RNA sequence: AGACAACCUGGCGAACUGAAACAUCUUAGUAGCCAGAGGAAAAGAAAGCAAAAGCGAUUCCCGUAGUAGCGGCGAGCGAA
RNA sequence: AUCCCGUGUGAAUCAGCAAGGACCACCUUGCAAGGCUAAAUACUCCUGGGUGACCGAUAGCGAAGUAGUACCGUGAGGGA
RNA sequence: CAGUGCCGGAAGGUCAAGGAAGUUGGUGACCUGAUGACAGGGGAGCCGGCGACCGAAGCCCCGGUGAACGGCGGCCGUAACUAUAACGGUCCUAAGGUAGCGAAAUUCCUUGUCGGGUAAGUUCCGACCCGCACGAAAGGCGUAACGAUCUGGGCACUGUC
RNA sequence: UUACUGUUCCCUGGGAUUGGCUUUGGGCUUUUCCUGCGCAGCUUAGGUGGAAGGCGAAGAAGGCCCCCUUCCGGGGGGGCCCGAGCCAUCAGUGAGAUACCACUCUGGAAGAGCUAGAAUUCUAACCUUGUGUCAGGACCUACGGGCCAAGGGACAUUCUCAGGUAGACAGUUUCUAUGGGGCGUAGGCCUCCCAAAAGGUAACGGAGGCGUGCAAAGGUUUCCUCGGGCCGGACGGAGAUUGGCCCUCGAGUGCAAAGGCAGAAGGGAGCUUGACUGCAAGACCCACCCGUCGAGCAGGGACGAAAGUCGGCCUUAGUGA
């Protein structure tokens, strides 16, 4: 089917330097949930990226 | 949709419902353009009228 | 009462055109038709602009300005 | 948003109402739902003066004599 | 009577404007945090957004109606010589053309084949039906009378020749 | 015209014109109840509070009976009868009484409000008619006006809004290269040839594919060599799996072709997410738009012991300002 999704990290709306939200475009994901670890987040170290 | 509204009326003769010539049970407004204002049978409830008379 | 070239006001009110087609838009509330009226007519004396500073009815000219905008954000339209 | 209308609903009087570009709060500004007014302003069927790097009988008004005439069309009208 | 049109029907589905329980948002007297240059929550009022549910006709559906729109099929086989098909099975449709007509104002092949007429007739008439691509009120088949109708032949008649 | 966008006639709903009476009757309320099988239990645990007191003789336990949801296990009172009790902490028990009540629930009633819808009629709105009657100097049996009468009647009519709906009507569109056409074909991307040894290069010239796919078929480390003929092995043969030699790139690379690639870019295994962020000197291609490659820097990482490599895939197609 190859849908086109998002991934995202953990929201953390906060008053950081310019901490948001980061999702990332990802393909193929007609399976089990696949979180990778796309990283450089607005913190810079991260794992896990859901979705 | 809408509603309109009740027109008062403060009676002269006697209705053969409701009203012994006196009573002041308000109805419809057109039931008094229709049939109560030309007959000579109600009027509008007025304080000019009403309240010195 | 009827007549009156043009301007003016009120009402009905297009289409060819431009968009390289065309329907939104433009041409255009222009032309035309009817009615009215005067040397001018309309408007006009703030339930107004503006912005913490201030002006004092309406109309017209220079300007802001082809700016802010509006628009199949096209063609174009365009203030205050 | 402001302004004006079609159908229907439908307020408040100054301790208020309306506007300040959806709207709410505060402030500022003004007082709709009643009327009348000259000037600056636009034009020429014209009138009276002054002009013209405007014309000179195929020009300038269509028209320097019968000119909107002769002539054409039933007529609107066209037109020397 | 499938599709379309028209009529009738109401059970159900779809369903606009509008009404409306509820939910939610903005502003906001007030109460709290706040090494920040402010923020969080929020009563009533006002302004909104979504909206369960009601909401007609139409439409889907059901049934009827060819002098309503229109359409009326392919595949092969087998009867005592050659045949041809009375008859049969199969596929697909809504149905597979009924009477009559039929190389026709309709036939491409085609000047089809036969017979008549002619010395000789792609024209004419009478037949067969292999009807490219007739056909029953866009009517079909006939016929007396009629036609400045089309077309085939004959007599008389003549410079048409 | 079953092309597009519409308009109009027409139909159908909310409002208004638009009222009076009563029924059928769907949703809200105006008080009270029959009413509730997790547990060991006098008992089919209605989530809470008031709790040593209520029902009582204005006639209570228990026997005579009508009714119902029903899990007919068990209950309620209408009439008569009976004659001094139903208890109340009891031990079970997160939470307790069938002594009592302010509330109120899955179900309904009593008489009342509110709103539908539908129906019945009445006339006073509104519509139609009258050679019925009256009217001015005269008539209006000439339209019409006042009065009266009859038929309808809150329907119809008119208006706004909303849905549907006729080429009846309106404004328009209906491509191009071509064979300068019905009957075709193609329009964009990639590979080879044509293309004449840089690059480019046309024809409705010759051949093909593409409008993606992969959580690995991407990254890193490491290991390995395929492919074909022959010979051996009662299933098994010409050909499956296994052993040995020969040729050494003829196999393969998600798919079309071309150019590549043999200790590989081909096959396997481990760990993995660089199929990152912020970029970027300089080049190619170059009408413009585009498109392609890229050393190098910082952050934060993956593999590896390190060296180093990684900004997706061996590359060129898989796309759209």
């Amino acid at each position: 089917v190859k849908v086109i999704l998002e991934c995202t990290g953990c929201v953390r709306k906060s008053v950081n330097k310019g901490s948001r939200g980061v999702s990332r475009y990802i393909t193929q994901k007609n399976r089990h949930n696949t979180p990778s670890r796309l990283e450089l987040r607005k913190f810079c170290p991260y794992c896990y990226k859901h979705t | 949709k809408k509603v309109k509204k009740i027109r008062k009326i403060i009676l002269k003769e006697d209705i053969p419902d409701l009203g012994k010539k006196g009573q002041l049970l308000d109805v419809r407004a057109g039931f008094l353009r229709n049939f109560l204002l030309p007959l000579g049978k109600a009027e509008v409830v007025t304080p000019l009228l009403l309240k010195e008379m």
